[PDB]
RNA sequence: GGUAAAAUGGCUGAGAAGCAUUGGACUGUAAAUCUAAAGACAGGGGUUAGGCCUCUUUUUACCAGCUCCGAGCUCG
């Protein structure tokens, strides 16, 4: 198309814009309507371009540069041992569910932080010295989420220690022993219950539409519980929504004993000046 | 220069709502006749006032001005540093006037551009005033129309986008056609190619523009310019909301809760038409009412339909009418206090008279307007604050034009007010516009208990009211408000007793001189929660109001004056029993329908459950931030 | 060789005990097999032909296992090798201080009867079929074979009853080699590891590729058909008694 | 030291268990005897003085158990270390041809349960006691300790029952020490072999007298002091978990 | 099976690796007896045929096992079994109280060079014999079967050296297994009891004859190749110690 | 009580044996340190006290070795026990395809001529020196106490020399304990798991708290002075002959 | 319902960059590495020369307006 052309020039006025381009980008690009959101995907593959270029540097900085007991094979040895103990919490673990209900209420940019914050979650996880059960509900096969998850894991996808299926928690756990957390909800959650079972929305939601989450556990008669950020630290700035990763984080600390002064330690310190 | 501006109609000229402008741009934002009600419909439809900087008025008149104390206290809670007046010279005179009955208002500055100062120019548009005097210090004769052009913008080469101008014209009668076609300022863009004028906004009755002089005016100006006309003729819903909420409320009781009632371009309520960018008449958000919508959405409620089912199977004067049940700013759903009161067919007495009165009274009644305002007798104002009399002027000129169309002789009509009031209306019209030849006003005092006789005029006014709305007995007691806030009672022949209180506190001058009253009207701005800042602003909450009227053995309670925070509806004690009731705009309470009250309240509870539930949300929150302080 | 051998198989009706029988069935010995009634031993008896047998019996018990044995005799007169890979398993952990879980008493038992007890109660009544057997020109009267998994070494979490039952057996595989010594009957032991047996496909499938992964080699689940190739060199081999032999890949099962 | 620890020990009114209380108690430790109400346990403990009381239970009875764990708990609020030196024993060959003699399945059966179910069921329930125990420094919340002959490793003939439930002893010990671990509790056990305890004397005096020459050294039978102070040991070194310990004085046992 | 299979075993002139020869050239496979000049296995490696070849190699030393590997090469193209069987045995106390007399450091060390340094050294090159060969559908590529006696758990009297290299070996199974896994190779040990070797073949070899509980006689020879070439044929057995003993456990 | 005892500790100027000659000095016994001239030992016997002496000799070679006890036998008159805590590790793989890289023989044959062949010439040299002594009253005339590994059970990829070594060990301390039993002279093994010693300690941080998360309880690197208190507890009990200890923390190594 | 300020979806920034994350490597003890993936400062709009201007959402603060002149509780 003509695209090009408004590119190179503005590439010669260097108004925030990609050194170059690939077909399928181009195509997306010009599935944009709005010179905002041109705009925007601009800017975006012109970041990525000079954050590459830019990191590319330091491989040359650092081309710059007996009796022993064990050899230097220890990234296997910690991999494999993580695989047992992930091996031994898929069968006596306390399960943990992402719920993939909200595929609908997210945009393209939303979907790609969802499979990362996931994959950091599950990552963070893994390492855990009492690791959580990790179900993957209402995982429709083919869809957009799913195949994002076995891009980014490529082959890993079927050796994951965790149980994916196109079910819902209903379907796999009682109704009484499942709190769907969220942040509207009216409860408050007081205490880590090891008898429990904890959905937490697989969901970003960054044009802010609060409420899905609650609809979604109220339609099903579910319990809810929101996290006692606001009894432990003077919330100043920020929606109190946390990501993935340190909602898993939170759980782990408290399924492991911790206080609740210590596990609102991954509570980011942007948004709290501190404790009470 | 800005890169985008465009016009919009707050009001269209219809009877209830006057005519008004709104210049948008990304530097500047202007207003035009800010009068009775404009700022209810702007803060309805989310129109900043932020930026404010000027406000024109093209013609001293209170249709034009009405609203302009509302106005300035908001941008005064707004921050704003200065604002400037733009219009006829005595507005310095008639904000001398306002400060008789308001404050000082010491933190806002005010500013006035007459049309004799020089011309005053901006970072987006250029504007002259031109005087206009009609055929044949007070002034009733000058009409000031504007002339804005806008400043020329550099291409981008883009050739340069050279200044389009508009004009905004006010012809309120015949006797201004040939000072407006005999004007040679006019001439200068009418008849010319200097940036032909692109957009004319005419406020003027059609029969004005029927005339065939002023139609050869407006032609001279060019085939490519625009004409719009706000001319009382217009077919659009202004408060959608209200329309909202009455044709619901509607639904569960027919008669408490009635429903409400050359080229050129009509005005339409948030019609728009941009200048900068392109010219078209862009017409996005033109208002639409449909009330099988509304009824839609009532009729989905989850528990609406239920309750009214069950209430539905379940199964004269004087009538009170609630124009308005709101306490200081008016909202989208309650304007200010007001309450009409219908002793026989033939006459009537109006309780309050707040800013913008009239334009609830005119969309209860719709085209029964004129005959109601024949049968207005008197008029009482409680307490000279703000808002509980501005509406007044409104009335007064609204009166004299029923009484003119309907054939009635033009007498005087009876107020009950404080001797403060008469310092304001004698300003006003001693300097702005003749009103005063309109009212008979009687001193609240003089209708004490134990007052005396002050003048033998006084006596035989009192005497003429007595006659006028058939009452046995009127009384009047000071509350513990304000200094000068005084209370009512009326007692008809045949038997029955209202008070009205005011604002107030619990009193017991009030209970001694309203004991064994039909039905009461008090105050209930506040809950049990701030009481503490209920007597630090001197207000009653609900409680206290139900208390005040149970010690004096009303038959019914009826409550009004609610606060803003109060969105929708008040909360509902368990003490709220089969006397006490609730009030809202436009429902109309007759002595028959008091067993009918109590009966309401589950249908009521339905319709609002979202915002009683939201309203109780935040009132648990506060109470956990207080424990927690 | 184990031409016109007869063996007794408990629990060859599915998994190691069905392999056993079909490989000893085509090299052309006989085969009883001895299961429960519920399932399908006698399709099983019926596909391997004339020389197999279903006999429907209950290893816990004394009367059934003596009834089948009574068939055995009936129907080929004389019995030399018995071969036990009746077992069942339990997953519970011994105490869930988080959860507030105990393991129950029932759980534990049942499984120390089906796998230990069943098992000495074959051992002991085989014995005595097999001591009127006439002595082969080696001195040998008859062969046993018992099965019990690498748990008996390794144990992991959630596996003590089984742990337990198979340690009974591997422990008690000696003092019952030296008592049947003056009789000529040799008593063997296998640790068969993770076989891809119906027992082991109750864990969830990526557990079991996990744990078939982990096998230093080869790296796959085991072939039941390993394991009668194993049964059958115990057989043979005259000098292989008292001694328990893993089957495993050299697994070493972490916690 | 052992100083203030509160000590459950199965089977302590005679030889092992009673040696281990008797040290115990004497290092100024707190214990506990649990054994059945005949075996005279109410003397012992009134000769131990008021740091040792006795609960009359049967360890292959839940409730039996619970109540005896209850008293404990009543009596020092706290259990600490839980010791199992219980067991009965029988003896007789698998098959005797030359008599026609087989094994009654009801004396397997009994030494089974008692032995190995009973230390089970002690241990499950005891769990649950010491996850109440605060961690202390260490971490460690408790010990449990059991026994199992070296007939689990090299058993004799008659000891077939013997060897099947020390075995099954000796095989559960590594899962449960991995179940107990996360909690913080150290499973260890121990082969007493031959010892002078009331069982061991049971046996004609010639048998004894020329079993104690059988040890290499020291060449007499085993002190039960020397088991009560090797328990001691294990409760004292805060590293020893999930092993067996042989403390047979280097004998192994002949067929 | 073992049909057209490459074997090389160790001490082969004599003894349960000539038996395992015999049996293994009887079955189709080709062997390579690795044993001293003068054990006089020349005869019998000219005695068992074609399929067998005589390479003269001392395990100790590196040269003559590589050109003994080499030779193997030359003559057949592959390795595909390994059969440790060779081994030298030393009775002596490690003191005598009444005689004052100490075992020597020197028969220790020699016993220990023999049989555990010449297992390993035997084996580090084998598999790398065994490395070039093709991987087999099943992904196996060569088994090496190791013999370490039963002293290794129980020894007797004077068995110190001899229990210390079988000891020795029993321990290195488990971790060699481990490394030659992802090559595909499968390391198992034998641990015979009392055989009918050349070393113990008359009161106190009818003894230990009968003190055997099932068979109460010496072991075969003949039988150890059996287990050998079940083994061989069995894929799932790796790094596991077998005890071809009849039940015996020694006494002090 | 170890009061008067006098102890040859090889390796003893360094890791798990300065921390048994410091908890046997520490009780009132007497030890002379065996460790090579250059591994700095005199301060360490120096800061222990005069009731420590230090011995520069090679437990390779004879000659340094009868020196060390000759100057043992003169400084203190007798010697009562003796503990082999010295050893050198070696990681290397039987081979590598993808490198092409062979376990050269000179690597293995140096461990061999220091964890085993050096064990074993200590023993015999000091079982010498023992038998002199005067019976106890219990007939014992002294203890030896080795040093085994875990990697003697579950040798990890590259511990091949380490764990032929090691495993000898395992292999020879029954009969060597059969052997010294007439004399009067106890032979016990102990098999250390994962322990802070600075050899171990020298790793990076992460590598460390990988190792200390991989035992099961307690989660932590074993600590010397739990291994000296082990030695102790074998020192003092009579009856622990011919048996290794897995003082461990019940760590199944991972392949 | 209003008024004002702010908003980093892994975390801190700076206004570039660090600490991090996912897949792969059988590492000879700097793997303290190599290689592939993901890098969007609330969300829409516009324009724009950046940068502004606007709409929406969320977080945190805040939400009546009695004027006179002399008699000095009433008088205009
Ligand atoms: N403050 C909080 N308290 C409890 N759960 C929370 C939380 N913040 C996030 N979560 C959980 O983690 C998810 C992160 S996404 C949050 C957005 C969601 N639309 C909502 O506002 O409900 C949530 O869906 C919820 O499951
Ligand atoms: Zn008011
Ligand atoms: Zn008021």
């Amino acid at each position: 198309a003509a695209t090009r052309e408004f590119i190179e020039m503005w590439r010669l006025l260097g108004r925030e814009v990609p050194e170059h381009i690939t077909e399928e980008e181009l195509k997306t690009l010009m599935e944009c309507v709005s010179n905002t959101a041109k705009k925007k995907y601009l800017k975006y593959l012109y970041t990525k371009e000079k954050v590459k270029k830019a990191r590319q540097i330091k491989k040359e900085m650092k081309a710059a540069a007996k009796n022993f007991l064990f050899l230097r094979l220890w990234d296997r040895n910690m991999d494999i041992a993580m695989g047992w103990k992930g091996a031994q919490a898929m069968q006596f673990g306390q399960p943990l569910v992402f719920d993939m209900a909200y595929e609908n209420y997210m945009k393209r940019k939303e979907l790609q932080n969802t499979v990362s914050q996931l994959l950091e979650s599950e990552g963070w996880n893994r390492r855990n010295v009492d690791p959580f059960h990790i179900y993957f509900c209402n995982l429709k096969i083919d869809g957009a989420l799913h195949r994002e998850l076995v891009k980014r894991y490529q082959e890993k996808w079927d050796k994951l220690l965790l149980t994916s299926t196109e079910k819902s928690h209903v379907d796999l756990f009682p109704k009484d022993s499942i709190i769907y957390l969220t942040a509207d909800s009216p409860n408050v959650m007081t205490t880590f219950r090891h008898d429990k079972v904890y959905v937490i929305g697989s969901f970003v939601d960054k044009s802010m539409q609060p409420g899905t989450s609650l609809a979604k556990a109220k339609r099903l008669n579910l319990a809810t519980e929101c996290l006692p950020l606001d009894k432990y630290l003077q919330w100043e700035i920020g929606n109190k929504n946390l990501t993935l990763d340190q909602m898993i984080r939170i759980l782990l600390c408290l399924k492991n004993n911790g206080n609740w002064q210590e596990a609102l330690q991954f509570v980011p310190k942007r948004k709290h000046t501190g404790f009470l | 220069g800005p890169n985008t501006v465009y016009l919009q109609v707050v009001a269209a000229g219809s009877r209830d709502s006057g005519a008004a402008l709104y210049v948008f741009s990304e530097f500047n934002r202007y207003l035009f006749n800010c009068g009775e009600g404009v700022q209810r419909l702007m803060q309805e439809h989310k129109l900043k006032v932020a930026r404010l900087d000027n406000i024109f008025l093209t013609r001293m008149h209170w249709s034009n001005v009405g609203g302009l104390s509302g106005m300035i206290l908001t941008l005064k809670e707004t921050g704003l540093p200065k604002c400037v007046l733009s219009g006829p010279p005595q507005l310095e005179k008639y904000l001398e006037a306002i400060k008789i009955f308001s404050g000082p208002l010491k933190g806002i500055e005010l500013a006035v551009r007459p049309h004799s100062a020089p011309e005053y120019e901006d970072e987006t548009m250029t504007v002259y005033q031109i005087p206009i005097h009609s055929e044949q210090v007070r002034d009733s004769s000058l009409v000031v129309a504007f002339i804005c052009k806008l400043h020329l913008k550099r291409g981008n080469c883009t050739p340069p986008d050279p200044g389009a101008a508009f004009v905004v014209v006010e012809c309120p009668d015949e006797s201004f056609i040939q000072p407006i076609c005999e004007n040679a300022t006019f001439q200068r863009y009418q008849g010319k190619a200097d940036a032909p004028v692109a957009l004319v906004v005419h406020m003027a009755p059609a029969s004005v523009l029927v005339d065939s002089r002023y139609q050869q005016w407006m032609e001279r100006f060019g085939p490519d310019t625009q004409h719009l006309v706000l001319n009382e003729n217009c077919a659009s819903v202004h408060n959608l909301r209200s329309h909202k909420i009455q044709t619901q409320l509607n639904l569960i009781h027919p008669d408490i809760f009635p429903l409400l009632t050359v080229p050129m371009v009509q005005g339409e309520c948030l019609l728009k038409y941009q200048l900068r960018p392109r010219r078209e008449w862009q017409r996005d958000a033109i208002i639409t009412c449909n009330p099988e919508e509304f009824i839609v959405e009532a009729l989905q409620l989850p528990n609406f339909q239920q309750s009214v089912q069950e209430y539905r199977r379940s199964a004269q004067y004087p009538e009170i009418i609630f124009l308005g049940t709101g306490s200081a700013i008016p909202m989208k759903i309650r304007n200010v206090s007001a309450t009409l009161v219908n002793i026989s067919p033939d006459t009537s007495l109006l309780l309050d008279c707040g800013e913008g009165t009239f334009g609830q009274l005119c969309r209860h009644y719709g085209d029964q307007v004129d005959r109601v305002l024949g049968t207005l007798a008197a008029v009482f104002v409680s307490h000279l604050h703000a808002n509980h009399h501005t509406g007044l002027p409104s009335i007064l000129l609204q009166r004299e034009r029923a009484l003119a169309s309907l054939g009635k002789p033009l007498h005087p009509l009876l107020v009950v007010a404080p001797n403060q009031l008469k310092a304001w209306l004698q300003q006003y019209h001693n300097q702005c516009q003749e009103v005063l030849h309109h009212i008979s006003m009687i001193p609240a005092k003089c209708l004490q208990e134990g007052a005396e006789i002050s003048s033998p005029a006084v006596e035989r006014l009192i005497s003429s009211l007595l006659r006028t709305c058939d009452l046995e007995e009127f009384q009047t007691c000071l509350v513990r408000h304000c200094k000068h806030a005084f209370g009512c009672a009326l007692v008809h022949t045949s038997g029955w007793k209202v008070v009205y209180s005011g604002d107030t506190m619990p009193c017991e001058a009030l209970v001694r001189m309203g004991k064994d009253a039909t039905l009461l009207i008090h105050e209930a701005t506040l809950e049990d929660g701030l009481e503490e800042e209920a007597v630090e602003k001197t207000h009653s909450t609900t409680s206290q109001a139900i208390s005040v009227g149970m010690r004096m053995n009303a038959e019914f309670i009826m409550l009004n004056h609610f606060s803003q925070r109060y969105a929708k509806v008040p909360l509902f004690s368990p003490n709220f029993s089969e006397k006490v009731g609730v009030a809202f705009d436009h429902m109309k309470v007759c002595f028959g329908d008091f067993p009918t009250m109590p009966k309401l309240i589950p249908p009521l509870k339905a319709l609002f459950a979202g915002d009683i539930e939201e309203m109780e949300e935040r009132r648990e929150k506060r109470e956990l931030r207080q424990v927690r302080a | 060789s184990v031409k016109g051998l007869v063996a007794v198989i408990t629990g060859g009706a599915s998994g190691l005990g069905l392999a056993t029988a079909e490989r000893l069935v085509g090299q052309g010995a006989s085969a009883v097999l001895l299961d429960l009634p519920n399932s399908g031993g006698e399709a099983q008896a019926k596909k391997l032909g004339n020389n197999c047998v279903f006999a429907p019996a209950d290893v816990t018990s004394e009367k059934d296992v003596q009834t089948a044995l009574a068939l055995a005799k009936g129907k080929f007169g004389r019995v030399d090798v018995a071969v036990n890979c009746a077992g069942i398993a339990v997953a519970s952990k011994t105490y869930n201080l988080k959860k507030g879980q105990t393991h129950t008493l029932e759980d534990f038992q049942r499984v120390l009867d089906v796998n230990l007890m069943g098992t000495f109660n074959v051992i002991r009544l085989v014995a005595g079929e097999m001591g009127q057997n006439e002595p082969d020109q080696g001195g040998q009267r008859g062969v046993i074979i018992n099965t019990a998994s690498v748990a008996a070494f390794e144990g992991q979490v959630g596996q003590a009853a089984y742990s337990a039952s198979k340690g009974g057996i591997v422990g008690m595989t000696l003092p019952i080699a030296r008592d049947l010594a003056p009789i000529g009957i040799r008593v063997m032991t296998i640790a068969p590891g993770l076989f891809g047996t119906p027992l082991l496909t109750s864990l969830p499938e990526k557990v079991c590729n996990f744990l078939a992964s982990q096998v230093p080699f080869p790296s796959r689940l085991g072939d039941p058909a390993e394991y009668a190739h194993l049964v059958q060199a115990i057989i043979e081999n005259p000098f292989l008694n008292g001694e328990v032999i893993r089957l495993d890949g050299a697994i070493r099962m972490q916690p």
